[PDB]
């Protein structure tokens, strides 16, 4: 029972691990980081 | 004459063993590929 549960959980988590790998590669590629910068700059202008 | 008996010989080593090291450097380039490649899928086979 423990072996079956562990194997099933590992297969379930393989997809999430690959998704995290893809997100990490996208972040390292410097693709989507400036949106937060623009939002915070707009917020700073509004606060000023 | 004795000096000659080494001079060219030294060049041989200067062109041989060091040269092999450069080849090993290319192997390091292959290691860099592991940085740009995330292994996945094989873990499921190994755990099964």
């Amino acid at each position: 029972k423990a072996a079956s549960g562990t194997t099933g959980t590992y297969q379930e988590w393989k997809d999430k691990a690959q998704n995290l790998y893809q997100e990490l590669l996208t972040q390292e590629g410097q693709a989507s980081f400036q949106g937060l910068k623009d939002n915070v700059f707009d917020g700073l202008v509004r606060v000023t | 004459d004795f000096h000659s008996e080494y001079i060219v010989s030294a060049s041989n080593f200067t062109s041989q063993l060091s040269s092999q090291v450069e080849q090993f450097l290319h192997r390091n380039i292959q290691e860099y590929l592991s940085i740009l490649t995330d292994p996945d899928g094989k873990g499921k086979e190994k755990i099964a």
